[PDB]
């Protein structure tokens, strides 16, 4: 039968401090024993001085980082261009992943 | 008489025009905004004695941070408040966060757009503009205090001051006058009062005019009657003394 | 598994109920009602899947109230089973059936007769003297079939009942916490709320 | 889909086919409500282009909406039915959902809404009916009494009145009704009731009816007699010079 | 649809007209039944009187109706209340309510008053009916929604007429015989022809049935009204 | 203006004025056409007229193959007549498809004529301004000439004619039937045919062709095909040689 | 526009053709293995930028399309011939036959004079191309009539237009060249120019040549179009 | 003759003339003026913003619509959100799907195809607006005027609206200065909104009367209003 | 594409008319004479085949059709409605009743179905009413034979004999000159016989006029023996040879 998901492996660290964070990612991308690549970043600067990684299936992680980016560009469209609070797009991004809960 | 969504050779759209004629036949509506907080007043015009005259409903709650008066044909505005109010609480299920007074306002003025018979838009559910205009005030943290005009047309338009309804020709000019940037919420509210006085059909006392506002620090509150008496007991001693 | 007993006497119905609640391994409540007054003479008890059940009756309760209100007129419980029945058929076939049990119990003024209808989650409706839903049944119909009469007053009914409760909790794996009565006669609905230390 | 628009502006900002409604409304025959102390009283006129009717059977003019509230219209018969199926039926919804009957302002909001959107949907005409709704909110004593019209609009009323010669009627109750001194009875609030229909009925015989609503589902109708006993009371102590 | 100035009903108004035109219908209402009596529209020799209906329509075992306006919007409107009679039983297992039925037949007629710009049904019903809640039942409804309910009435030509005569001679005490004598006489006087024949006519009874607790509806047959035709003296 | 003038409502005398109007439509393009029978074939003639130079005369045409065995010939609007016979092709292949036979040329002709009937009966449908005469050598009826009007009517023939010149042309055609006292063309090579289809449309229009005046359509058992430019000269090389 | 006036033509195909009499003039000739299209632009402004408002628009790869009226009704009816040509192709594999191709749009722009609740589109569209078998010529009318072309005009200068074509096919029975063409679409797009000259023009050719494309649409442009330019400019002073 | 030939979109007039387009075109004319310019290295818009009161805002003319594109409008507001609002997402298919930034021309294909249609279609209404559409794209700087007809046309400068004649005839006559200003925003802009003034009978333009928009080789679209604007008057 | 007239092109006038209805009846008056004549043991419909030219071929057309083997139809009015309401009535017989009960329909409810379809035409956007009137002629086992009438409104009625379009009038009048209840069917066909003959102009032969019998069932017509429970179709077309030997003896 057709799977839909796979595993690319990757892992990924955030630490906050009291006026900066940061998040990190290793560069390795996988398929079961083989490597894909040794550099394919996962870790994105998404505007609005927030950076995000979404670690598991690389294409479902893709998409969503996409839809974020386009979230966050919508979000000035529509707003007079106000700038995206973390608290907000935390918010939002809940909302992007329990539209796929099923 | 042709179609519903039709062109004048002048460019205007008819039904949008007569709706705004319907307009000028309601009650009066003024906002002042300052740097204390925005000012909503209304002329609730009792069709007779007997009328419970606060059952009349003019100014409506939006959000803790919006308020809304009417004018026009009142019993239009339901929808449109009902879909603001989803709006600001939907936004905020979303981020977190207030919905913008611009943003709220151009949602309405989104609504506003959906008439025409099958018309194609896409899809157009909704037969006739609206007959009602809206005064939109609040507060947000990027913009501070704010008014706002929205007419049936999807237009909409920030205010220092504006009045809408049958005295609005008379208050708009009085209002240029009255209006500066340095009106305390006090004097505001005193001369919301007095622009409704002048233009008032009656008598302006508490219980045929209602007053309302939005602080940063307390929401959108509609005061009630025995706060108005006073600053009514009080106008009329600022205007015996000059 | 909930009982839900129904036993028809000379000038009324009576109807007894479980009050325990249970999920999994925890008791959640010792009082609960298995019961929606559908009408002043027409009372309804309900057992199975957890949340159709009251899910269920408080549509059949909205339905029954409207008719109510739009006739000035209180339908028949023979009229009131028949909708139940229906509404149950039609949910069997559907995508997600309605997994209910249930026991109607009226007076019907027009006749003077009390009436108990039994209707199970499939739509299969029968009028009977005595009724039960589930695995208490098992015991109780053997031991109506020796000890009722039909010409019993109320008051033997509920002796009747309190036998009946008996055999259960004496010989039903599961504790459930005591049963609920109510009586539907000529005057309405009653609670007999004093039936588990009595 | 036939969403041909019926419901247009004039070019001096009236919806004709919503005023044309109230027409319509004037063209029925008459309803008043007046509001008490501890009660809310409801009166209505039959008409008069027959008299061979069979009554026990003839829908009257007061409908039970929920067992706390009722609605009493002038216009179109059967435009009314609509809206009381309607009202009806969210009633019993606000139970199933809310866990409480409606607050009689909430009912009213509700068919006001229905009434409005008929003012705005393509190939809908509005409805020739305009409503007045009474009762006790759940739990409440303070008495309740609201109109709507074929515009949607909706209010609360000490007292008022509908129908061809309300203006009449409005002129009585705006003379005799005393804010400060609601009708303190049900038996005086029916007396100003029966007063103020006098005056456009002729005969109180087969054409003027009653129903008196009290706190807690407490509604009753009158019959002819009980009727009967108020006209005879009032014409003959109210002709004294 | 649409309103007038006034606040009429154009195709509502000219639907009432058009049925003004039609053949008479009568309902009488009595202690122990009902009769309905209508005349058919200027005949002919060759119209079959046999195998004929056109009036008169069964809806159940307990209601049938009198048909004044056109014939075709007429079947549309039985054939819908004849199911909605059906699934009420079906779902209750009991008869429709007389009232219940009317009411129903008068929500569709108030629909094509008031939505989807359709031409209303030009036709007006007189129902005669039994239940066990309100006993022996008469009613009207026509092309605007509206029903009520009478102890006599006429629908469709010579209402007017029709209408005086029964009010001169009608009492609340008359046995259904007595009934079916003051529909033929009304019938007799209000006509376009030179006399009342039995092919002119349709004839219907719903009696408490001689003998047996139950309630019989009967469609009379051509003879049957040549027959009643000479007992009330008008051969 | 009166609506019973612009929709297929009817008018007070039980007319349809957009149908008579479609009718006129028909003769917009002043051709005439004709049909006849031999012994096992069919014919149809209509005159061909290029009047622009700048025109390419082979894409000019009024006569369209419906399916293999089924031609048919339009009187009417280009436009209208291509719009009936992508129709009927899609027609005849979907009968094909279901039903396992070729699609006989009258239930075509029925087909068409329904649908016809329904612009007649429907407000948001003008009706086409096009006569439609159907030809094949049918495997069960023989030679067949169906024809259909904007009315919805049509009906098999034993010869016609459609156009401006119509009944010159018919009664031209009965009288030759009246003589002869048989209703088809007693020959049996289909050139025969040709040459007495275009001999009597030469006489009742009193004007004489070149090759390029024609268009010519011949149904046989299982093929209805056209002539080109020198298969009718050579069969106006015939007529030269007799006439 | 479903309606048929008392004379049994339609008044609203018939106010179309006024719109498309209206417009720009536009060309097609066809060589004998190719056809060569031309339009006229009017320059509104100094400000309009040259070359810059493409007015002829491709089809598939194998086809032109070029018109004169309401232009976006022209761009309209170009999309629609692009969707045809595409369901075309996937479910045949081959390109579409230029034949095939013009019933398509016949056939869609007829749709549009059968329903009252449309109008027609106020364009004639001059189209075609090199198929499997040869040159193809079309034009195509407000009612969707077509017909194939030797050479086509249509706009305010149809008429000197369509005479110069006239004198083309006449001196040339035994068929003109693809870069011929071309210039001779020069001139008579400078000899329509003639009836609508209060305002500047800018000349705009295209081609589907066998020998000089693969049978492929083309634009003209650089040397050839100026050549082009030049034998017009010459054959006019 | 100009009589039952304007009840809708779905009719042509014996002339061949759709009047609603016409009528439609009208509240372009109506609307405050706005100007287009573009060299080779940018492209400006200036719009004159146009108060309902002295109390009121000049209501915001210039819409930003991806990083590389924008427009200006004249006519019905509304009109030019939906319009906006379609090249919105129309920009950002084509960055979604493709990785590609929009070409100017084609979104000015897209506006046309989508103003077209309710020209054609029963029961709509023309679109009452025209658009000014500047962008940088792979070829360059473009400026873009949109006609609610749906006629889009490419221009080195132009304006729309009320009196936009004057503006129009200046940069007709300095076409040849306004191009060369390359590699210098200040100069460009200076030229843009010196044009819009040969169209103000009206006023002295000032803080809050003012908006000015450009994009260009390194520079993404941006609007400036007010405090930034005041170095322009 | 789309319809756009949802509204009923039917509607009431002040005095309480239906124009596009009465209209259609003067449609139907323009029609070539048809009647229907009811025998004991029988039912004839008849017509004239006004042919448009001799060119024509008159047995081509059907003005008398089959809609069930006990069931005919012929019309007075525009003739290509007439071919989709048999079309439609042919269909329906068996959506509604054959698929259903297993066998045809009885001739009253047939007829009630194509009165529906006929009421809808009166009443549903964007249509004009069918302009023709109908006489079916039917058997079946619990009533027997009969004959009726369909008019474009919808309406419906029973006829021991009767006659529609041009020559009615004086037709009708013909008729119940000769209609007794005690008629055979050879007499039934003799009367529609000379009733046709006031009608029609030109020739009066088997090639100008179409009749049509519903009799006795026709075993020779079944197409199959061996199930003796049927005799076959009641309905029966008469030959252009059989109605010119009843000419000769006319």
């Amino acid at each position: 039968q057709f799977n839909p998901y796979g595993d690319n492996g990757g892992t990924i660290l955030g630490i906050a401090g009291e006026d900066f964070a940061v998040l990190a990612g290793d560069t390795r991308n996988i398929t079961d024993y083989s490597i894909n690549s040794r550099y394919e970043p996962k870790v994105f600067d998404c505007g609005d001085n927030i950076v995000m990684s979404a670690n598991g299936f690389a294409a479902d992680g893709d998409a969503l980082v996409k839809r974020f980016k386009n979230s966050v560009k919508w979000y000035h469209f529509d707003h007079n261009d106000k700038k995206l609070s973390i608290n907000s797009a935390a918010r939002n991004i809940q909302h992007l992943l329990y539209g796929k809960r099923f | 008489d042709r179609g519903v969504s039709t062109f004048s050779p002048e460019g205007r759209l008819f039904q949008v025009e007569y709706s705004l004629e319907a307009i000028k036949l309601g009650s009066t509506a003024i906002g002042i905004a300052t740097k204390e907080g925005v000012v909503l007043g209304v002329e609730k015009r009792a069709t007779s004695p007997l009328l419970e005259s606060d059952s009349i409903e003019k100014i409506v709650e939006i959000d803790r941070h919006i308020g809304c008066a009417m004018s026009g044909l009142t019993a239009d505005a339901r929808s449109m408040i009902e879909h603001a109010r989803t709006a600001a609480v939907t936004h905020n299920l979303y981020y977190d966060e207030d919905i913008n007074v611009e943003s709220l306002t151009q949602s309405v003025c989104d609504l506003a757009l959906r008439f025409g018979e099958g018309a194609s838009g896409e899809e157009r559910l909704m037969s006739r503009p609206f007959g009602v205009a809206l005064l939109i005030a609040g507060h947000d943290a990027d913009d501070g205090y704010q008014l706002f005009h929205a007419e049936p047309s999807g237009t909409f338009y920030r205010y220092n001051a504006k009045a809408i309804g049958s005295g609005s020709e008379g208050a708009q000019a009085e209002l240029l006058n009255e209006w500066h940037s340095s009106l305390t919420l006090k004097e505001a509210e005193l001369l919301v009062l007095k622009i409704l006085k002048q233009v008032m059909e009656e008598k302006l006392d508490e219980n045929n005019a209602q007053l309302s506002c939005i602080t940063k620090q307390d929401g959108f509150k509609i005061y009630d009657n025995e706060k108005t008496a006073e600053l009514i007991k009080e106008l009329k001693e600022k205007e015996a003394a000059e | 598994m909930d009982i839900i007993l129904g036993i028809r006497v000379q000038d009324s119905v009576i109807l007894a109920s479980s009050k325990a609640v249970t999920r999994g391994i925890s008791v959640l409540k010792d009082s609960d009602d298995k019961t929606r007054q559908l009408s002043p003479h027409t009372l309804m008890s309900f057992a199975g899947e957890a949340g159709d059940t009251v899910q269920f009756a408080e549509y059949i309760q909205a339905n029954i109230q409207l008719y109510s209100i739009r006739e000035d007129y209180e339908l028949s419980p023979q009229a009131v089973s028949s909708f139940v029945r229906q509404e149950l058929a039609k949910s069997i076939r559907s995508r997600r059936p309605y997994q209910v049990n249930v026991l109607i119990g009226g007076y019907d003024k027009k006749k003077n007769k009390p009436e108990l209808y039994q209707i199970d989650y499939l739509g299969t409706k029968v009028e009977l003297p005595y009724g039960a839903h589930g695995y208490s049944g098992f015991y109780t119909f053997s031991l109506l079939d020796h000890h009722y009469r039909p010409d019993m007053t109320t008051e033997e009914g509920l002796d009747l009942l309190k036998l009946c409760v008996q055999e259960l909790e004496k010989r039903m794996p599961m504790d459930f916490k005591g049963v609920i009565v109510k009586i539907v006669d000529k005057d309405g609905i009653r609670q007999v709320d004093d039936f588990q230390a009595q | 889909g036939y969403d041909r628009a019926l419901s247009i502006f004039s070019p001096d900002g009236h919806i004709f086919q919503v005023e044309y409604a109230l027409e319509a409304v004037k063209r029925g025959t008459c309803a008043v409500g007046v509001k008490g102390k501890n009660c809310v009283v409801l009166g209505c006129e039959r008409r008069s282009t027959l008299k061979l009717q069979d009554t026990r059977i003839t829908p009257s003019k007061v409908s039970k909406i929920d067992s706390h509230v009722v609605l009493s219209f002038s216009g179109l018969n059967a435009d009314s039915r609509i809206l009381i199926e309607k009202a009806r039926v969210e009633a019993q919804s606000h139970r199933l959902t809310l866990e409480d009957p409606v607050t009689v302002e909430y009912l009213t909001r509700y068919v006001a809404g229905v009434q409005q959107r008929y003012t705005q949907s393509g190939g809908v005409r509005p409805f020739g009916v305009s409503t007045l709704i009474a009762g006790f909110d759940p739990r409440d004593d303070e008495p309740k009494l609201y109109q709507t019209e074929p515009s949607g609009i909706y209010s609360s009323w000490s007292a008022q009145t509908i129908g061809r010669n309300s203006k009449t009627v409005r002129e009585f109750l705006e003379k005799n009704y005393d804010r400060k001194e609601p009708p303190a009875t049900v038996e005086e609030c029916v007396k100003l009731t029966v007063r103020s229909l006098l005056e456009v009925v002729q005969t109180g015989a087969k054409n003027i009816e009653i129903t008196v609503v009290k706190p807690d589902s407490d509604i009753v109708a009158l019959s002819s007699e009980e009727i009967n006993q108020y006209v005879t009371q009032i014409e003959q102590e109210k002709q004294e010079q | 649809t649409i309103f007038s100035p006034e606040g009429r009903l154009y195709q509502v108004e000219y639907a009432l007209e058009s049925i003004s035109h039609a053949g008479t219908a009568i309902g009488i209402m009595a202690s122990d039944g009902i009769v309905l009596a209508a005349e058919r529209k200027v005949t002919s020799t060759l119209l079959e009187q046999d195998t004929s209906t056109e009036k008169l329509y069964k809806l159940n075992d307990k209601i049938a109706v009198a048909v004044a306006g056109l014939t075709a919007d007429a079947e549309i409107l039985i054939n819908t209340a004849r199911i909605h009679a059906q699934n009420y039983l079906k779902t209750y297992n009991e008869d429709i309510p007389v009232e219940i039925l009317v009411r129903r037949l008068s929500d569709i007629k108030q629909g094509y008053t008031q939505h989807g710009g359709l031409r209303p049904f030009g036709v007006s019903f007189i129902y005669a009916g039994y239940d066990d809640r309100y006993g022996y039942q008469l009613y009207t409804s026509n092309p605007s929604g509206n029903y009520t309910g009478w102890k006599a009435i006429s629908v469709g030509a010579n209402t007017s007429a029709a209408q005086t005569l029964l009010q001169m001679d009608y009492k609340d005490d008359m046995k259904v015989d007595d009934a079916i004598e003051l529909a033929l006489k009304t019938l007799s006087k209000t006509t376009d022809s030179s006399a009342l024949t039995y092919d002119r006519l349709e004839f219907a009874t719903i009696r408490k049935g001689a003998n047996d607790g139950e309630v019989y509806q009967k469609i009379f047959k051509p003879q049957e009204i040549k027959d009643i035709l000479v007992k009330t003296g008008i051969t | 203006a009166g609506y019973d003038r612009h929709i297929t409502i009817f008018s007070p005398e039980g007319r349809l004025y957009q149908v008579e109007y479609a009718f006129k439509a028909t003769n917009q393009t002043n051709i005439n056409s004709l049909a006849v029978r031999g012994k096992d074939c069919t014919v149809v003639i209509s005159q061909k007229k290029v009047p622009d130079k700048l025109l390419d005369p082979t894409t000019v045409s009024y006569i369209f193959c419906i399916s293999r065995t089924i031609g048919m010939v339009v009187n009417g609007p280009i436009p209208d007549a291509r719009n009936a016979a992508l129709r009927a092709k899609a027609e005849a292949a979907e009968f094909r498809y279901k039903y396992g036979y070729d699609m006989p040329c009258d239930v075509l002709a029925k087909r068409m004529a329904n649908l016809s009937q329904i612009y007649t009966q429907r407000a948001y449908m003008r009706p086409l301004g096009v006569i439609l005469t159907f030809v094949s050598v049918d495997e069960e009826l023989g030679p067949s000439i169906y024809k259909t009007d904007p009315a919805g009517y049509y009906v098999g023939y034993k010869a016609t004619a459609t156009g401006p010149k119509q009944q010159e042309i018919t009664t031209n055609l009965e009288n030759h039937f009246k003589k002869s006292k048989i209703d088809h063309i007693n020959e049996e090579s289909w050139e025969k045919v040709v040459e007495f289809a275009i001999t009597h449309m030469i006489d009742a229009l009193g004007t004489e062709f070149s090759k390029n005046d024609l268009e010519v359509g011949v149904a046989t058992k299982d093929k209805f095909f056209t002539l080109s430019a020198e298969n009718i000269e050579e069969r106006l090389v015939a007529i030269a040689e007799q006439d | 526009n479903s309606v048929f006036s008392p004379d049994g033509r339609n008044f609203q195909v018939e106010y179309a053709v006024k719109a498309v009499e209206n417009g720009t003039t536009s060309i097609g000739i066809k060589c004998n293995d190719g056809v060569v299209f031309a339009v006229e632009k009017l320059i509104t402004s100094k400000l309009l930028v040259p070359q810059k408002n493409v007015k002829i628009q491709v089809v598939d790869r194998h086809i032109g399309c070029v018109y004169s009226g309401l232009i976006p009704d022209g761009r309209h009816l170009v999309n629609r011939g692009r969707e045809e040509a595409a369901s075309f192709k996937k479910l045949y594999k081959t390109p579409i036959p230029i034949p095939a191709f013009a019933d398509r749009l016949g056939q869609y722009v007829q749709a549009h004079t059968l329903y009252n609740s449309v109008r027609p589109f106020g364009v004639s569209t001059i189209f075609g191309g090199v198929d499997k078998n040869g040159a193809h010529l079309y034009m195509l009318e407000p009612s969707g009539s077509y017909w194939g072309y030797k050479g086509a005009a249509t706009g305010k200068g149809r008429q000197s237009a369509k005479a110069e074509l006239e004198k083309l096919v006449d001196h040339h029975p035994e068929g003109l060249s693809a870069r011929e063409a071309v210039k001779q679409a020069a001139k008579i797009i400078y000899l329509a120019h003639e009836d609508n000259k209060e305002k500047d023009f800018e000349l705009e050719i295209s081609w589907c040549s066998l020998s000089e494309t693969n049978g492929l649409h083309k634009f003209v442009k650089g040397d050839l179009l100026q050549e082009a330019i030049d034998f017009a400019q010459k054959e006019i002073n | 003759f100009r009589n039952n030939y304007d009840g809708d979109t779905v009719t042509f007039s014996p002339t061949g003339r759709l009047f609603q387009v016409e009528y439609a075109l009208e509240a372009i004319k109506q609307g405050s003026v706005t100007v287009g310019l573009r060299s080779n290295t940018h492209a400006v818009l200036v719009a004159l913003k146009r108060n309902a009161d002295e109390l009121s805002s000049y209501q915001k003319k210039i819409i930003k619509c991806d990083e590389h594109m924008g427009l200006s409008l004249a006519g019905l507001a509304p009109d030019a959100r939906v319009l906006s609002n379609y090249l919105r997402q129309q920009c950002n298919y084509s960055s979604l799907v493709f990785n590609r930034k929009l070409a100017v021309e084609r979104a000015g294909h897209l506006l046309c195809d989508k103003a077209q249609k309710n020209t054609q279609s029963y029961g709509g209404r023309p679109y009452g607006v025209g658009l000014l559409i500047i962008g940088y794209d792979k070829s360059g700087a473009h400026l873009l005027e949109f006609q609610p007809s749906g006629n889009v046309t490419e221009l080195y400068g132009t304006a729309i609206g009320a009196r936009s004649q004057g503006a129009k005839t200046y940069l007709e006559r300095t076409l040849d200065t306004f191009i060369k200003i390359d590699g210098n925003p200040d100069e460009l802009i200076k030229a843009g909104v010196e044009a819009i003034s040969q169209s103000l009978r009206d006023e002295s333009l000032t803080v809050d009367n003012l908006s000015i928009a450009i994009v260009g080789k390194d520079t993404p679209f941006t609007i400036y209003d007010g405090e930034a604007v005041a170095k322009y008057i | 594409m789309t319809d756009r007239y949802s509204f009923s092109l039917t509607t009431f006038s002040p005095s309480g008319k239906l124009g596009q209805i009465d209209y259609a009846l003067t449609a139907v008056k323009q029609g070539v004479t048809s009647l229907g004549i009811k025998a004991t043991n029988g039912v004839v419909i008849a017509t004239e085949k006004k042919s448009s030219s001799p060119l024509a071929m008159s047995e081509t057309l059907s003005k008398v059709s089959l809609l069930t083997p006990d069931i005919g139809a012929v019309y007075s009015g525009m003739g290509p409605d007439y071919r989709v309401l048999v079309d439609k009535s042919r269909k329906v017989a068996h959506t509604s009743y054959k698929r259903i009960y297993g066998e045809y329909p009885p001739t009253k409810l047939l007829v009630s179905e194509v009165a529906k379809i006929m009421q809808e035409a009166t009443q549903s956007g964007g249509v004009r009413p069918f302009g023709v009137s109908l006489l079916i002629a039917g058997h079946d086992e619990f009533n027997g034979f009969s004959l009726y009438q369909v008019d474009p409104s919808g309406s419906y009625f029973p006829w021991k004999a009767t006659a529609i379009g041009k020559g009615s009038v004086a037709a009708k009048t013909f008729l119940e000159k000769r209609w007794n209840d005690e008629l055979e069917l050879e007499d039934a066909i003799h009367i529609a016989l000379l009733t046709l003959k006031e009608s029609v102009e030109g020739e009066f032969n088997g090639d100008t006029i179409e009749l049509a019998i519903i009799g006795d069932e026709n075993p020779d017509l079944l197409g199959y023996t061996g199930i003796p429970t049927d005799k076959g179709p009641r309905f029966r077309k008469l030959t252009s040879q059989e109605i010119n030997d009843r000419l000769e003896a006319l």
